């Protein structure tokens, strides 16, 4: 806190700047838990409020119900309020959001398959593509195809993904019986 | 030898590249020029046959030219999008995969969360030789390897990332390697990622406009067996038009809320269905005639049955379809019901799907 | 009506700050300024937070600020919450 | 020339009243909510016929016993028999039914495709009538703002 | 357009000083300073 509030009152100082690299990682491990605020001081002068959060003060605030009366908070003070009690609803709404998280935190005392199934299809769908892909077959297709034979090569060019269409028909079968099974 | 076939594959290739879009244009096209032919069958009577009303005669032979030409324009387009689409989805994927090994760590700290499938499946081409194909950015691995070898293992982070520890040590210590003929068997097979083959074909197949295109193929196939099946392609204007495409956007705006909706009408119209079941049974005679009695409400699931099908869709109601309350002891009950039926049912619930359609345009 | 409302909270909460009520347009002179000022110094969460660290403290352990926000909170004036001014705008000068 | 022609049929003249389009600015203020959205009603109405297209297709391959317009039983006046006399059955009928084309066609109580045709009846009644006029009112409310 | 207009009236009447004109932006340099304003220095009710 000391070190947080010396560098923002001293925004340009480079001696205060090697304290703060060596202080980073105190200073990274606190920064959860420093809170700061703006005040209108005694003084008729703006000042700032360094202090502690707690953990559990954190994730009661981060709690998706919490979460939910702020929003509504918020659509109520913007839509149906006006500026003059604008604070007090907000105090008023403080009070009741620490009194919810201090009872909750009093109280609180302490897919996948299919998934698996689509991958496995997957695996064992373009292993079978792969594996008639890959063979030592290429000797007999020269052999039908000694010269140019444009026909031959648009041919083959076509069967490929005429064998993909195939094999991505076989995955959705593999895929549908797996839910099936799954389902039932 | 082999220059001379790359070269023309390619020139295919970039062909069907350029013309993906015009092809789709053409199958809409045949397909409605099809489904114009189809406006002419008609039923024949053992089995039924459906003949088409040869007026002029070449309507058959014109047809059986169209499904084929439909079914060589869908296989084509499959094979545009494979040219054209594919790459940017490679692209996409590989500069995810990327970007989460290197700025976040993802196969060095956190693992996939066990239910990505784009996770558990990216975890595949991570090991490859040619992970970052499409992407620019080839010195991944490297990077990773300099981020994350301090801490959490050189050789197991060469290991995850499929490099070899010391190839390029021994080979700058000594090489004496020798080159293999390419025109000798083999230099196809070994020049083959397969692995990351396998990783692309699993992307390409979970890639959504793939699967509509393979689906478009499959009914122009079965369209051949039962012609009406290319009726399903009329289908494909949704897609293929800007404008009904913003049409649609009305609909689609607020879809989850029109399906709550009919949720909430179908639970109302139970609730009614209850009240009528224990009160109002005598009043579902559905038969003209007084020997045989045509009880709809005599049953819960009938009543149910009877007021979705029935009541939703009359004007004024459930109460424009069951007997007259006239004359009963539960006359002004039966009234009430039949009012704020109406009232519910068909005034508000038919009124909140207008209004979720116009707020959606808004 | 319930379209706009929303549309309306969203915008008047994406343009001022809830605190001071500073518009973003002043806040957006340096980078990612206003989201900085909404974020750590004008965050609503964080005056909760600092409510809740005042009345969970011992009113003798308050130092001279929260002494003066404590009494000021136990009688309803409101008036230490910055209104119309911040700190960029108190020490313009001397930030920049 | 329609003037002219009002001599030689004196009913001609009729058509001189669209004049009051082009004659009155409150009344271009109000057809320009029709005129604002044209293209968008034009497609709707193409929309609404590809769809009802689809149903005449299912109703012609798996509903024809239901088409029986004729009172009498010695007669069968059948309105799916042809794949265009459906369609026009179903465009004149169906759409403008107030609960769609099941208003008008054989109840499928006691049949064993009757869970089917009871949600060919409901979909038609809920899209080509409950949803596409719904869109063209939105067009023109929308055009209005 | 009714509701639109009632809005457009309140939204103008918020932001604006019946009497000057003077947008309430300038006014809340000072703390409650648009309303300070047109309650006790601009106010019609005053006029009248
Ligand atoms: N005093 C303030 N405190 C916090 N945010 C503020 C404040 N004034 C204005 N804002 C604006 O509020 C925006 C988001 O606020 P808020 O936290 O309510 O939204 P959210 O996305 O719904 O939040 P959450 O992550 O809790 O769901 C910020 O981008 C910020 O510009
Ligand atoms: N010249 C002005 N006189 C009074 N109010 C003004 C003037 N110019 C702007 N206003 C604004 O008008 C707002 C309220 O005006 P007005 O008195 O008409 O509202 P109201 O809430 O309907 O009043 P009432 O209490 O009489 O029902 C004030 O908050 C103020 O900001
Ligand atoms: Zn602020
Ligand atoms: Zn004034």
């Amino acid at each position: 806190v000391l070190l947080t509030n010396l560098s923002e009152h001293m925004p340009n100082d480079t001696r205060l700047q090697t304290f703060l690299e060596l202080a980073e990682s105190v200073l990274n491990y606190f920064q959860p838990f420093l809170g700061r605020i703006e005040i209108m001081g005694s003084a008729k002068r703006i000042e700032r409020v360094y202090f502690e959060i707690s953990e559990s003060s954190r994730t009661q605030w981060e709690k998706p119900q919490v979460k939910e009366s702020k929003r509504q908070f918020i659509f109520d003070v913007v839509n149906e309020g006006g500026e003059k009690e604008k604070m007090e609803l907000f105090v008023n709404f403080c009070e009741d959001t620490i009194f919810e998280m201090q009872l909750a935190a009093q109280i609180s005392e302490s897919s996948i398959l299919t998934v698996r199934s689509a991958l496995f299809a997957l695996r064992y769908n373009i292993l079978t593509l792969m594996r008639m892909l890959s063979l030592k077959s290429l000797k007999k297709q020269m052999k039908k195809v000694k010269k140019m034979t444009v026909k031959d090569m648009v041919t083959a060019f076509f069967s490929s993904y005429w064998s993909i269409f195939m094999t991505l028909l076989h995955f959705v079968a593999s895929v549908f019986r797996g839910f099936f099974r799954i389902i039932c | 030898f082999w220059k001379k076939i790359i070269a023309y594959q390619q020139k295919l290739l970039n062909y069907f590249a350029r013309n993906f879009y015009n092809m789709r244009m053409l199958a809409l096209f045949v397909a409605f020029a099809i489904n114009f032919i189809l406006l002419f069958y008609k039923v024949s009577t053992i089995a039924v046959h459906y003949v088409l009303e040869e007026s002029s005669g070449y309507m058959e032979p014109t047809l059986r030219i169209l499904a084929i030409l439909h079914t060589v324009i869908s296989f084509f387009c499959i094979i545009g999008y494979y040219c054209l689409k594919v790459p940017l989805v490679i692209f996409k994927r590989e500069k995810e995969v990327a970007r989460k090994l290197e700025f976040d760590g993802l196969y060095i700290t956190e693992q996939p969360s066990e239910d990505d499938i784009k996770g558990q499946w990216d975890r595949l081409v991570i090991n490859t030789q040619s992970f970052p194909n499409n992407y620019w950015d080839k010195f991944v691995k490297r990077k990773v390897m300099d981020k994350y070898g301090e801490f959490y293992g050189r050789d197991r982070i060469s290991e995850l990332l499929g490099m070899d520890k010391a190839a390029l040590d021994f080979s700058d210590a000594r090489e004496k390697k020798k080159p293999k003929k390419d025109s000798s068997l083999s230099a196809v097979l070994n020049s083959i990622d397969v692995k990351y083959q396998m990783w692309k074909l699993g992307v390409v197949f979970t890639d959504n406009s793939f699967l509509y295109l393979a689906w478009y193929m499959t009914m122009s196939v079965l369209g051949h067996y039962n012609n009406f099946f290319f009726a399903a392609h009329l289908l494909d204007i949704a897609m293929g038009f800007k404008t009904l495409r913003t049409i649609l956007s009305s609909v689609t705006h607020n879809g989850k809320q029109l399906v709550l909706t009919v949720g909430l009408l179908a639970v109302v119209v139970y609730l009614y269905t209850v009240v009528a079941f224990n009160f109002f049974r005598k009043f579902y005679n559905k038969s003209e005639d007084g020997d045989t009695p045509d009880m709809k409400c005599d049953d819960m699931l009938t009543c149910y049955m009877f007021h979705m099908y029935v009541g939703v869709r009359a004007g004024g109601g459930i109460g424009d379809e069951i007997e007259d309350p006239a004359g009963d002891e539960y006359e002004i009950y039966r009234i009430i019901f039949d009012i704020t039926f109406f009232f519910f049912v068909i005034v508000i619930l038919l009124a909140i799907i207008q209004g979720l359609i116009i707020d959606a345009f808004g | 009506e319930l379209r706009d409302q929303q549309e309306q909270v969203k915008e008047d909460m994406e343009t001022k700050c809830f605190i001071c009520g500073i518009g973003n347009d002043y806040f957006d002179t340096v980078p990612h300024g206003f989201e900085t000022h909404t974020l750590q110094e004008h965050n609503l969460a964080n005056y909760l937070f600092f409510l809740m660290y005042l009345i969970n403290k011992d009113e003798t352990e308050h130092t001279g600020q929260e002494s003066y926000v404590w009494k000021m909170y136990q009688e309803r004036c409101w008036e230490f919450f910055p209104a119309g001014d911040c700190f960029r705008k108190q020490y313009e000068d001397q930030l920049n």
